[PDB]
């Protein structure tokens, strides 16, 4: 019966054009598509996998697109925030959020990334303690983190090592994900208080008292001082080998660097994008800072890399990295909505019919879209590409056997008249 | 020569010193950082001078002095010249302490010699004495100082070992004896009521038995409240006590060659400073 | 057989003399002494011209620039001075000074500077230039100011003493902790990195950003530790309790430290890590305090208390007035008095005067009458700051009539009749009138 499909899509369609918001269309398309991705998944001929994922690609997609157009669109200019010098560093990173719409939107397409993240089922039987095995052979003169690295690592236990590696890996994905109360619940439980204590630096400091305007949020000051600090602090224990691939790589990221050659090997697309969109930011946050005469010198222990690329570029390297995945139909369409070059490759994939015709999706999508764009942003596309798209779109109703429903279609075209 | 002077007084501005001693001359000074300059030697004296005393120079240049010949002589400075212009012995016995009074009192004078007598010579208008006298100790009186007040009153130290706290009175025109003390066991030789109006009053009460008790009354009301300075004798029997002005402190002329120091501290207990 | 001699007259002097002695009992130890007007003592001399000695009465009060005429006249311009509303006399109404005004006349090494800059630090006003959005945050500035001055001052102290032991440390996880004594974060931080002890490094530059969850956290993994944890180094623990935000008010305390470090140095400690956002420098510090007792005549020790009894300062000045001497005469004075014209804190009319008059009396004994007049006025008593004032005024007419310093001295608001008044009697004792 999934041949119905084209129903459900055109079905919201209806129910809009019904009620005489805008944003309700794309949030529905995103659900259908998912509840499609779900069908062709659970039970099915292994041909259906691949259809599948095309489909949940398609779910994410506008996902992204109504995370990016609401921010965009929705956007009715708000009040401006007047700091001083003696705010903290946690104010002005909010501050720099607030005016800055281009990195905030990298921020929501982040938030989209981790969004859309695999995480590994939390560990099964975990270990009482920590480095139990070590302790038990007799050889941890002291049992802080610091001591294999003290000394030869040939301390630890290689049992333990074992286990600090799922730990880390699953922390890892866990902070990949955004997952960061998951992962500090986990290093609580699984009883590794410090690794614990390093993901509270995460939070730049905010004082209730003093920033004022968040006295609403917090009732107690909170987050850390000297960050640079402890962002150069953590970059340099990411370097320190004699730690798991997955302990260092979390402090990469921590760090809003990359991580090291064995971990990122395994990153694609949307995770390998999400690291250096990560970078941006970081990078991004503390120049700011260093704008603001909000750093204090002695911090910087360390150099770390003060040069953000732009999306664009980031895009571009990201690409030339995955080119499979890059180039696939519904991923290209996820970048030219995060560049914002969206009408740009309406008009582009539409006179790919004057190989885009291969792959079913693209052709109903992009069609849907710029119905979409149109409807909340008047103007969007041009009145000829809507028509050339309805209208290859509107001849597959037929070869479908659906002439049913044609008419919800035909609503944006004085060229209706020709059905 | 000068193996032996009594007594020594400083003038209201510290500038004119009058010593006194045994060979009965008093012998005035102009006093000047290391030089004190012999001005005047003045005799008429039939004994040692005991004691010397300026008056308020709210008097002219007056100084009041007590010898062994059981007679008071009032001095004076005219014109560059001093002249004994008045006296006063109406005591049979070696006269010992001289000290006049607060100058909101007039030009009062107290004198306490041996026959257990101490006057308040005034004088009068024709600058004549009018004395009112009153018997003060059996076995003679060794001192009696001033009270500064705002009602008057002074105390005396005598020979029974006693240290009584005279005050006037309209009714009886002679100081009515009011409050007496108990505590030596030697002739009191010398007390003295201290220049403090703050909380309450101080008498230090030095001794011949080498003791210094401490009379400090509350106020008008609660009598006094005995406290031997330290509670062991100074190695020789103590002569002289006087109290300083601005800070209360307390100076001991012990007859052992050196002139101690006491302060009182916030245990209201004394403690020696210097 | 007994003879007639009719030279017999330098037999009758001495034999009339030893009967004069006796019958008196004057003994041949004898010493006589009273106070000067000019309070000062006189006692039997045979040595001088006189029989007598200028005795210049000892002086209790001992520093420097009090003997100087310059600081009494800049220390009278931060005066205003109004008559009584029970007599004509003076007696300051506003006073502007400051422990931080006579630090320009100390030397910037002796220990005396050392208090009353110490003094400045926690008592003096701090001022704060930027305008602040909300008048509770400026509260909240001005104390991490104060906070950030007191705390860097500790660290000038401790220095040396603590840069001896970091020459000394031959364990490197134990220097790294002596620089966080200095409240060296940055430094503690680098030498953990340098030293293989990179999670300790990341966990360090918490130290300062008093977040309550990092201090449980830390205090977690000292209990997990000492129920069990077989070994755990013995100042990696010492770095932890740090972060715990109660370092000897607490279950692995570095309270035995006492033996081995400044008590000051520990009072750092606390006022660094110790849980700064909650409570208030003066709550802070007698945390502190109630954990450690101080040494009875320390004055640096004396001051931190009567900082921290904030709610009864007296009560303690009292308590520690009976115990020591630290706090000299001048400064007890100085210091009611700052605290008094500041609102800073509350004394007694007569713990206020108490301390005047010693003062106002020490300076009469250096022959500093200026000086000691000036002191007088802060007299709440209106009747004592009338007679101390006439009193002394007449008694030295003359020395306080010389140079202009001596001028606005007169011009303080000395009542014109008692200046004329006892002019008068400066003229009926030398015998020149009108």
């Amino acid at each position: 019966y999934q041949t119905e499909r084209f129903t459900k899509f055109s079905d919201t369609l209806k129910e809009f054009k019904i009620e005489q918001d805008p944003f309700n269309i794309i949030r529905e398309f995103r659900s259908a598509a998912g509840q499609l991705a779900l069908d062709l998944a659970n039970s099915g001929d292994e041909s259906n996998v691949i259809s599948s994922k095309d489909w949940e690609l398609e779910a994410r997609f506008w996902h992204l697109v109504e995370l990016l157009l609401v921010f965009r669109n929705a956007d009715l200019d708000l009040d401006e925030m007047e700091l001083h010098p003696y705010n903290s560093r946690g104010l002005f990173e909010k501050k720099l959020m607030q005016d800055n719409k281009q990195l905030y939107q990298i921020w929501i397409v982040m938030v989209w990334l981790k969004e859309n993240t695999y995480v590994m089922e939390r560990p099964k039987n975990v270990p009482t303690s920590k480095w139990l095995n070590s302790i038990t052979s007799g050889g941890l003169k002291s049992c802080d983190l610091d001591f294999p690295l003290r000394e030869n690592t040939n301390v630890l236990d290689v049992k333990d090592k074992e286990e600090d590696h799922i730990f880390f890996k699953y922390i890892y994905e866990l902070i990949l994900a955004g997952a960061i109360d998951e992962a500090l619940e986990e290093a609580k439980l699984s009883d590794n208080i410090s690794i614990c204590m390093i993901l509270c630096g995460i939070q730049e400091y905010l004082n209730p008292v003093i920033d004022t305007q968040i006295a609403n949020e917090f009732n107690t000051q909170q987050g850390i001082k000297k960050h640079s600090l402890w962002r150069r602090t953590v970059y340099s224990l990411s370097q320190q080998a004699g730690l798991d691939p997955y302990e260092r790589a979390i402090y990469s990221y921590l760090s809003g660097a990359i991580p090291n050659q064995e971990v990122l090997q395994y990153s694609d697309w949307e995770s390998d994008l999400h690291i250096h969109l990560n970078q941006i930011l970081q990078t991004e946050i503390e120049n700011y800072l260093l704008e603001n005469n909000q750093v204090g010198t002695d911090e910087l222990i360390l150099p770390l890399p003060s040069h953000a690329l732009t999306v664009q570029e980031v895009l571009n390297r990201v690409a030339s990295r995955h080119p499979s995945e890059s180039e696939h139909p519904i991923r290209v369409l996820m970048a030219s909505v995060i560049l914002d070059s969206l009408p740009s490759v309406i008009h582009s994939s539409v006179e790919m019919l004057l190989d885009i015709i291969d792959k079913p999706y693209l052709l109903r999508i992009v069609t849907h879209l710029a119905i979409c764009l149109d409807i909340i942003n008047p103007g969007s596309v041009e009145e000829v590409d809507k028509s050339k798209l309805i209208t290859t779109y509107i001849s597959l109703l037929k070869l479908q056997g659906l002439y049913e429903n044609i008419p919800i279609y035909a609503t944006f075209l004085n060229e209706s008249d020709c059905l | 020569h000068n193996e032996l002077i009594h007594d020594a007084v400083l003038d209201y501005y510290g500038k004119r010193l009058a010593t006194c001693s045994s060979d009965k001359t008093i012998k005035i000074f102009e006093v000047e950082g290391e030089t004190h300059k012999l001005i005047d030697t003045l005799t008429g004296h039939e004994g040692p001078v005991w004691r010397v005393d300026w008056a308020h120079p709210k008097f002219g240049t007056i100084l009041a002095s007590c010898s062994y010949d059981g007679k008071v002589l009032i001095w004076k400075e005219e014109n560059g010249r001093w002249s004994q212009i008045a006296v006063h012995a109406v005591h049979s016995a070696s006269v010992n302490s001289v000290q006049w009074a607060p100058h909101e009192y007039g030009p009062l004078l107290l004198v306490a010699s041996s026959d257990g007598k101490v006057s308040v010579v005034e004088f009068k208008e024709n600058g004549t004495t009018s004395p009112i006298i009153i018997d003060a100790h059996a076995i003679g009186v060794n001192s009696a100082s001033w009270a500064p007040a705002t009602s008057r009153k002074f105390v005396t130290g005598g020979a029974d070992n006693l240290v009584k706290i005279w005050k006037y009175n309209s009714d009886a025109q002679t100081y009515v004896l009011e409050s007496t003390l108990e505590g030596h066991s030697d002739w009191v030789r010398d007390v003295a009521w201290s220049p403090t109006v703050l909380l309450r009053s101080y008498l230090a009460s030095v001794s011949q038995d080498r003791t210094c008790i401490i009379w400090t009354q509350d106020n008008e009301q609660g009598p006094w409240k005995k406290t031997l300075l330290k509670e062991e004798k100074f190695p020789d029997v103590l002569w002289r006590a006087s109290w300083s002005l601005s800070g209360n402190v307390l100076a001991l002329s012990g007859g052992d060659n050196k002139v101690t120091l006491w302060k009182e501290n916030l245990e209201g207990k004394w403690e020696p400073a210097g | 057989h007994h003879s007639q001699d009719p030279f017999s007259e330098c037999n009758d002097e001495i034999d009339n003399a030893k009967l004069i002695m006796k019958e008196r009992r004057f003994t041949a130890s004898y010493t006589f002494a009273k106070f000067s007007t000019g309070s000062m003592l006189l006692t039997k001399d045979i040595v001088g011209k006189s029989g007598v000695s200028i005795k210049r009465l000892p002086t209790e009060l001992q520093r420097k620039f009090l003997f100087d005429d310059v600081y009494l006249d800049k220390e009278i311009e931060k005066v205003t001075i109004e008559a009584r509303k029970s007599n004509p006399y003076p007696q300051i109404s506003e006073s502007s000074l400051l422990f931080k005004d006579a630090l320009d006349y100390m030397e910037k090494t002796s220990s005396d500077y050392n208090l009353w800059k110490l003094s400045s630090i926690l008592f003096d006003p701090v001022s704060y230039p930027y305008k602040t959005d909300n008048d509770q945050v400026k509260m909240a500035l001005l104390k991490k100011e104060r906070h950030c001055r007191l705390t860097s001052w500790i660290v000038s102290q401790i220095g040396p003493e603590i840069e001896e032991k970091i020459r000394n440390s031959s364990n490197e996880i134990e220097q790294i902790f002596l620089y966080l004594l200095l409240n060296d974060v940055v430094r503690a931080s680098k030498l953990a990195i340098e030293s293989k002890n990179g999670h300790l490094s990341v966990l360090i530059s918490y130290l300062g950003s008093n977040d309550p969850r990092i201090r449980d956290l830390a205090e977690l993994q000292l209990q997990k530790w000492s129920t069990g944890g077989c070994s755990i180094d013995k100042n990696i623990s010492k770095i932890y309790k740090l972060l715990s935000g109660s370092p000897f008010e607490g279950l692995f305390s570095l309270k035995e430290l006492e033996s081995e470090f400044s008590w000051l140095c520990l009072l750092n400690l606390t006022l660094c890590y110790g849980q700064i956002d909650e409570y208030s420098l003066e709550s802070l510090v007698q945390s502190h305090l109630d954990k450690f007792s101080l040494p009875y005549d320390d004055p640096i020790g004396v001051i931190f208390q009567l900082y921290a009894a904030n709610e009864n300062t007296e009560k303690l000045y009292k308590e520690v007035r009976q115990r020591t001497n630290a706090l000299d005469v001048q400064f007890c004075w100085y210091l009611i008095q700052t605290l008094r014209f500041n609102g800073t804190r509350v004394f007694s009319k007569e713990t206020s005067d108490e301390a005047t008059f010693a003062f106002a009396a020490q300076l009469e004994f250096a022959q500093l009458h200026g000086h000691s007049l000036f002191v007088s006025c802060f007299l709440n008593d209106d009747k004592a700051a009338e007679d101390t004032i006439k009193r002394l005024v007449m008694r030295e007419i003359t020395l306080l009539r010389a140079s202009t310093n001596d001028h606005i001295l007169n011009r303080l608001k000395i009542p014109s009749q008692l200046i004329f008044n006892a002019q008068a009697l400066k003229d009926r004792y030398e015998g020149n009138y009108l």
